[PDB]
């Protein structure tokens, strides 16, 4: 179809998107780490 | 410069369908024409290449 | 009228705005147009304010340093530039060392022009070619000479740049923003002779060296 | 073949590309505007 | 926040081929594993929607 | 518990907050328990900052002209999303009957 | 769409100006084999039409049309053929450019 304006994939173009740090899946709260004392 | 190795052109695609008036002489109340200005969705991007030893 | 939609201005105007960038390209347009009007109105236009006792006709088709001799006698009070097409200038070069005769280069804008007796040659495209004939336009400019002007509106509401204004119309329906560029233009000539034409000017000859 | 360290593909989803600003292939010098005088 | 309407979720590709040596007793002289960590090559992006009236 | 000025039961310390928005079909519903936060790999939502107009974070109200009926117009719009950063930051039950009473004789 | 070639093989004034139609808005330098200035300077003594020169980088560059001719040994020669290169720079004027990495570790 005829647009009237421009269009988000082209416009998209010009802007940067939002990256995030890489997830890890595999992350536990660790618990036992923080219920230990060390010497 | 650029910032991260990724150098990306962009580019105005069809720059003859942007639409514009000219009166000759005596203007009158016709409608204008709309347009907008595209783009390329596909710009040619360029990465920087090593010269290393 | 350029229409700009309220999501794409929303979402995508980092780094650069959109609709900063939409308008910069349209005054871009509009500014070539302008250009295109100066020279092919027919109204104001340079090829149409020229008077038929100011306008003459190459000798052998090609522009050569004779006719440019000739058009000079035309406005040999204070010229200013020559206007021609690109392919014009390399005919009058190629012209130019057929009888070994180099002509110096002065800079400006930039820009490196040829001259002939001192007066610059210009290159526009839009100096219309058809049927590989172009046009060599000369011109004196300023009041003061009594020479060709341009004219332009001040004190508009909006104004951008002097003679140009941008105005916001509304929103129709669709969540698509309008915008007004308006420019206003003329050409004066104060005097018939700050003007001459040469035509027939044949851009697509060539000579042989053996 | 097994890698020995990230590529350049899978790395490159963590970094800005440099855009630039749209390029207009008409336009021209325009020499005319500023060769004359306006009034 | 999203500063221009584009949201990417980066994610670690298969975390159990990351390779680690930890010794139960009397350590040795034997070559130490060689890993990294590897990224997915296209992860989801996620696109405001607007709700308007 | 307390929280907004209402009281909420929870199940193992875990708040249960209600919502007429999840959907009921035929006497059945669903549970959904959730993480959030981008510390924690949670669930989070997405808004986009500095709009024309804003009124609150997110919401932007633009007046847009007259319409000939002496009827003036205003444009408001909200942009949100979702999204999930690890796969096990959310969980859904499902079949949850709604309709089953217990006797006491 | 920005190639062509040569009229009777050797480099004449007539296939500069040629090579200029295409580039016309703000040239900056040729570029060619230093064996290609020599056989352009010999086409221009042939025509009588002896080229000023500039001075850049404590050189002495033939000009054409105002435009410096620079020479490279980079430039391909094979066969007794050379190529002419015309280019315009910068960023403002939608020329060409170069692109660096800043900022590394060494």
């Amino acid at each position: 179809n005829e647009s009237q304006a421009l269009g988000d994939l082209a416009a998209r173009q010009l802007a940067n998107a939002t990256k995030t740090v890489p997830q890890l899946s595999t992350i536990t709260p660790r618990f036992l780490l923080h219920l230990l004392s060390w010497v | 410069p650029v910032e991260a190795g990724i150098y990306r052109v962009n580019r105005v695609v069809n720059p003859d369908r942007v639409a514009i008036h000219s009166e000759a002489g005596a203007g009158t109340e016709e409608p204008l024409p709309e347009t907008y200005v595209d783009y390329e969705t596909h710009p040619r991007e360029y990465t920087l290449r090593s010269i290393s030893t | 009228l350029l229409d700009v939609h309220t999501r794409v201005s929303d979402l995508y105007s980092s780094p650069h705005d959109q609709v900063t960038q939409q308008l910069r390209l349209t005054i871009e347009t509009i500014k070539e147009r302008q250009e295109y009007e100066l020279v092919n109105n027919p109204e104001y236009g340079l090829l149409a304010q020229a008077t038929p006792e100011q306008t003459i006709q190459t000798l052998a088709g090609a522009p050569t340093p004779d006719d440019l001799d000739a058009l000079i006698t035309k406005v040999w009070k204070t010229p200013a530039f020559f206007l021609t097409h690109p392919l014009g200038v390399a005919a009058f070069g190629r012209e130019c060392t057929y009888r070994g005769v180099p002509p110096p280069t002065v800079s400006m804008y930039g820009a490196q022009f040829i001259t002939w007796r001192g007066i610059p040659i210009v290159p526009s495209d839009k100096v219309p070619v058809e049927d590989g004939t172009t046009k060599f336009v000369l011109v004196r400019t300023g009041e003061e000479r009594q020479g060709v002007v341009g004219l332009f509106q001040p004190g508009l509401v909006g104004e951008q740049a002097p003679g140009l204004s941008v105005r916001f119309t509304g929103i129709n329906r669709s969540a698509i923003a309008s915008y007004l560029v308006t420019l206003y233009t003329s050409l004066a000539v104060l005097t018939d002779d700050a003007l001459a034409v040469l035509d027939g000017v044949a851009v697509d000859q060539f000579h042989e060296y053996q």
